[PDB]
């Protein structure tokens, strides 16, 4: 059936969110801000209530990189 | 480093 109707859908999105945050932060740690933010915004995009995540991101990202995140939000 | 991810996970959704 449609996405969300299978118990396995919840497990796949939880894994995806964690993967994207892990990949994003590795990329940012290597200096690839561009690709890092792509993955960070994928993570935010599947998060049902991303208030605290966004707030922590803006506290941990260089302001110019946070502005780029906003363009890809 | 990359375990900064644990802060993002804690914030969660």
């Amino acid at each position: 059936g449609p996405l969300g109707s299978d118990l396995k859908d919840a497990e796949a999105v939880q894994k995806f969110f964690l993967e994207e945050i892990q990949l994003g932060e590795e990329l940012l740690a290597q200096g690839d801000y561009e690709k890092g933010v792509d993955h960070l915004t994928n993570a935010i995009a599947v998060c049902g209530q991303p208030q605290q995540l966004l707030q922590v991101l803006q506290q941990t990202l260089p302001p110019p990189v946070f502005q780029m995140l906003l363009t890809k939000l | 480093g990359p375990r900064l991810s644990r802060l993002l996970s804690a914030a969660g959704c």
